[PDB]
RNA sequence: GCGAAACAGUACCGUGAGGGAAAGGUGAAAAGAACCCAGAGAUGGGAGUGAAAUAGAUUCUGAAACCAUAUGCCUACAACGUGUCAGAGCACAUUAAUGUGUGAUGGCGUGCGUUUUGAAGUAUGAGCCGGCGAGUUAUGAUAGCAAGCGUUAGUUAACCA
RNA sequence: UUCUCGCAGUCAGACAGUGGGGGAUAAGCUUCAUUGUCAAGAGGGGAAGAGCCCAGAUCAUUAAAUAAGGUCCCCAAAAUA
RNA sequence: UUGUGGUAGACGAGCGUUGUAUUGGAGUUGAAGUCAAAGCGUGAGCAUUGGUGGAUCCAAUACAAGUGAGAAUGCCGGCA
């Protein structure tokens, strides 16, 4: 199955109405201040007080 | 002599198009559909302006038969009464006399009404 | 035309069962290999024929609004050949005779050579026999320098 | 005060001071032309016209209208003919109401 | 004021670009980097060369104050597209147009920008009428 | 060229009235009402600013049917499903809702319009003498 | 215009005979952007040369279709060949003109070509834009109009200068 | 609307009334004669309709009188007996 | 005074493009091209101003045509 009629330049945007994007939510490490998106892990491997990874 | 054709299409075409400005998406960006809806839109002009003679006649027999209705007399008789009285006023100047000076348009019913003809 | 131009004889797409339009060549006229359909041709003839009669009557009447009129003083053979060849002494002659730009013609019946050595730099002025001056030359000139002898040769040739 | 005047042949309701705009008149501007025909002038209206009520009017402008295109076309049959239509009209101004 | 970036010929479709620049226009300087240097999108380490270049070029080139920077215009136009042949079934082929994107990328310290956009364009439209009316004069003058 | 008439800009003298169905019949009440609420009597009438005044029906239950049309005239209403045609006598629209009976009556008066929903809005009807519509202070006229 | 303005019978297609493209322009002069900043770099923003850098090697001019941004107006109870005639409100000010931009709302309104007795067509042709694309030439005949020459008229063809 | 000369297009028609043939006093059937319309003709009536009725669109006017048809509302316009 | 619906078709009158021949004129103080605007014509069409552009172009009278694009499941290029 294929469209008979061409679909115009404003059924398109209307269809891509809903493809908008959502921004992360971000927190600030409570050691070096960089935000990162929240719940994991900063760039230094430092979750809460508890050191994970060693320095980027 | 290889003739080249260059500033006669386009000058011939976006006349149409400047015509056909103000009109949904490809009705006024293609030439060819915005020659055919300049086409179209002539007709209905010329149509209307016919029908437009019509309609404000009877836009001024409906204001002056309601007005009338509120004084207890009838338009098909307010008509007749007026040729036997020999004035000749247009509905629409009847009707703007209705709107803008109430008791002036009520002279003219008053004479009308039991004057004699003539 | 399409017959001329270089291209395959053979039909490029078969006639049928293609989503494509029917062809018969690649050099069709509404091709952009291009076969032009009549165009120019180099056949042409271009020419026209006029009555010899009708010829002399045209001449006859050029020859009547152009002489006795200004701008067509009589010439003689002193100044043919006092020119010395140089056209500096004829641009002083035009100068005086206040024709520098008019296209004056000098119709001449000898062939002087002195004459014909200046009025060649200039791209105005020119001289022709009364046997090569034409309707077209005689009515450009604006003005025009005649021979007397040139003027009797004029009449002869009217008869 | 008011005045029920025809021109060409419409009929047009006019105030002191007002300016209306009728059909052409081949008159020139800054004249003062004498409207004939009154319906109703004041409270006195006449049957068929008002005698020796004249409207006192001055000609203004004599411009034309917008520009109007008549194209006729008859669908899938060859016909495309089209016209161009600028009608002249004049501007006058009311004066005076001659009693 | 406009200080501005341009990128000619990114890998990157214009389609799939604009859906990341719109996440962008209208924010503050270090809000703006924060947001595009965590999320998971492949047109998000490229714009972010591209703003870092301009914050750069607006405090050093243009002598800009740096706090108050914010993205004034954040868009990806269409960029020259590469045509290739797909090889499809049964002998037929297909074109694959490989997309790409001029990105832009426009901040600036005033929050008033757009009035100014309009003076030069009222400007414009401004200078062809009186040039109309000096036509006028002359004209009636002779 | 001519003068131009004049028409009113949204000019809202919409006014509040009372009428009482207590024997008048469906036509001829419908009608009425319809005239009265497009404001079709007003002096001036300008058909597009819906320059027509509220209208509240009282005793809807009270109007009458002339004939044997109580028991030999069917209301017809379909859903957009199979077999959903529901129908229904004189005397039962009467009886159960008589203020629907009237409000489709003066519906179907109106032109087919984008006005017509606000005008069909206006209409106020009641199947008994009580009303919350006393707020308004409206005016009574008869046979209306 | 030769298929071929460039290194074209080349690239490429076919076992082979054979078939057969597209693609030109910086600036007067490379004076072709040293140097600084961001970047891994290309590159971009400044600086510099230049009359012009929105002439920067993507290099004369840069159209439309097409894709994005924005001032102003309208749009989420609404049956729509999308326009037309009336018509509020909103926002501006012009080739000064009963001005321009949008259009709450009312009346009316089933495209363009083709071919048919008859097409809104459940017949047909076109996705859109731009370029190209179809009554000619040679030699004769007839008729209309006009001119030259005329009542032992009128007119030359080849060829020669 | 006769005569002479130049240039054509047309050779698939349709429906309505009237008189018939074929069909079954069936066909929006088919084949004729005649009066009209459409073809190549918009407008008004018929709710919507190529062919029925009223008529023939040069353009503009928000002027007036009318034809067929109609006057509770949609939708312009009525009253008596 | 009589008129002016119109397909096939007949007849008449004009517009526009390029070039040539004669006249005149404009142009680095900015030509053609090209975009925009609230102009002029009965119609093909024609101007004015401003931006961009960087070197040719315009008016009149004649002449000669590869002289007028919306459709051909038209060709090529680009883009949906
Ligand atoms: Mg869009
Ligand atoms: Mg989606
Ligand atoms: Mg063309
Ligand atoms: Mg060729
Ligand atoms: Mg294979
Ligand atoms: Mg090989
Ligand atoms: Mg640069
Ligand atoms: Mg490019
Ligand atoms: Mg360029
Ligand atoms: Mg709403
Ligand atoms: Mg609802
Ligand atoms: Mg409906
Ligand atoms: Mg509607
Ligand atoms: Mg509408
Ligand atoms: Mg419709
Ligand atoms: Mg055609
Ligand atoms: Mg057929
Ligand atoms: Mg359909
Ligand atoms: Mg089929
Ligand atoms: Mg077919
Ligand atoms: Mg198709
Ligand atoms: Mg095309
Ligand atoms: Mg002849
Ligand atoms: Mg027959
Ligand atoms: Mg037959
Ligand atoms: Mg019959
Ligand atoms: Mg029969
Ligand atoms: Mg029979
Ligand atoms: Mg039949
Ligand atoms: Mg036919
Ligand atoms: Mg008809
Ligand atoms: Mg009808
Ligand atoms: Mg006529
Ligand atoms: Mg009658
Ligand atoms: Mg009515
Ligand atoms: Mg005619
Ligand atoms: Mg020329
Ligand atoms: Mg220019
Ligand atoms: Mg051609
Ligand atoms: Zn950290």
């Amino acid at each position: 199955a294929v469209q008979q009629r061409r679909s115009s330049k404003h059924r398109r945007d209307k269809r891509r109405s809903h493809d908008a994007l959502t921004a992360q939510a971000l927190s600030v490490c409570q050691k070096c201040g960089k935000k990162k998106l929240f719940h994991r892990v900063c760039s230094c491997g430092m979750y809460g007080d508890l050191r994970v990874k060693k320095a980027y | 002599m290889r003739i080249k054709g260059g500033k006669q299409t386009r000058v011939r075409r976006k006349k149409w198009l400047k015509q056909a400005s103000g009109s949904f998406g490809t009705r006024h960006a293609s030439y060819k559909v915005a020659k055919q809806t300049v086409i179209q839109a002539a007709k209905y002009a010329y149509r209307d302006r016919r029908n437009k003679k019509r309609d404000f006649r009877s836009l001024w027999i409906l204001r002056l038969n309601a007005a009338l209705r509120e004084q207890g007399m009838t338009y098909s008789v307010f008509i007749n009464l007026l040729k036997k009285h020999n004035i000749e006023i247009n509905r629409k100047v009847l009707s703007e006399l209705a709107i803008k000076e109430p008791s002036k348009f009520n002279l003219i019913v008053q004479k009308v009404k039991s004057e004699q003809p003539k | 035309t399409k017959g001329e131009v270089r291209g395959g004889g053979k039909k490029p797409y078969k006639q049928k069962h293609t989503g494509k339009a029917r062809q018969g060549s690649t050099r069709n006229p509404h091709f952009v290999g291009g076969g032009i359909v009549f165009g120019p041709k180099p056949n042409r003839n271009y020419s026209l024929k006029l009555n010899k009669k009708a010829h002399t009557a045209a001449l006859h009447t050029v020859w009547s609004e152009k002489l006795a009129s200004d701008n067509t003083h009589l010439v003689d053979q002193n100044l043919f050949n006092k020119t010395e060849g140089k056209t500096k002494v004829m641009m002083q002659f035009l100068k005086s005779a206040k024709l520098l730009d008019k296209n004056v013609l000098f119709v001449v019946n000898t062939l002087n050579t002195n004459l014909e050595q200046s009025t060649s730099n200039i791209k105005n002025v020119q001289v022709k026999h009364l046997d090569k001056v034409s309707v077209r030359d005689l009515m450009l000139a604006n003005a025009l320098l005649v021979e007397k002898e040139v003027l009797k040769a004029l009449e002869g040739k009217f008869k | 005060m008011h005045a029920i005047v025809v021109c060409g042949s419409k009929q047009y309701l006019v105030h002191e001071n007002d300016t209306f705009f009728v059909e052409k008149l081949e008159a020139p501007v800054g004249k003062e032309i004498q409207l004939d025909k009154v319906l109703m002038l004041d409270e006195k209206i006449g049957a068929p016209y008002l005698e020796k009520a004249r409207v006192v009017c001055v000609v203004e402008k004599h411009g034309l209208q917008r520009k109007v295109n008549v194209i006729k076309h008859i669908s899938q049959k060859h016909h495309l003919k089209k016209y161009g239509h600028r009608q002249p009209y004049t501007k006058l101004k009311v004066v005076r109401f001659v009693h | 004021m406009i200080a501005f970036a341009k990128q000619f010929r990114v890998r990157i479709s214009p389609q799939k670009a604009r859906l990341v620049c719109q996440l962008i226009v209208g924010k503050k300087t270090a809000d703006a980097q924060n947001i595009l240097s965590n999320t998971p999108k492949k047109a998000a380490t490229l714009i972010a060369k591209l703003l870092n270049s301009a914050i750069a070029n607006a405090t050093n080139n243009h002598g800009m104050n740096g706090d108050a920077l914010y993205v004034f215009e954040c868009v990806a136009n269409q960029g020259p597209s590469m045509k290739r042949t797909i090889p499809r079934a049964k002998g037929s082929s297909n074109m694959i147009t490989k997309r790409s994107s001029n990105l832009v990328v426009k901040l600036s310290d005033n929050p008033n920008e757009r009035q100014e956009l309009i003076k030069q364009q009222k400007a414009l439209v401004k200078k062809r009428v009186e040039g109309q009316q000096k036509a006028k004069m002359a004209r009636q003058k002779a | 060229k001519t003068s131009m008439l004049t028409k009113e800009q949204a000019n809202k003298r919409r006014q509040w009235y009372i009428v009482d169905a207590a024997g008048l019949v469906l036509g001829k009440l419908a009608v009425k009402a319809a005239d009265l609420i497009r404001g079709k009597n007003k002096v001036d009438f300008t058909p597009n600013q819906d320059c027509g005044d509220y209208l509240i029906i009282i005793n809807s239950d009270q109007v009458v049917l002339t004939g044997n049309k109580k028991e030999n005239e069917f209301w017809y209403h379909h859903s957009q499903y199979i077999g959903g045609i529901k129908k229904v006598s004189g005397r039962d629209m009467l009886k159960k809702q008589s203020d629907k009976l009237v409000y489709n009556a003066v519906k179907g008066m109106l032109p087919d319009n984008r006005l017509s929903r606000r005008w069909i809005t206006k209409v106020h009807v009641f199947k008994g003498d009580k009303h919350n519509m006393e707020a308004q202070k409206p005016t009574t006229l008869n046979w209306s």
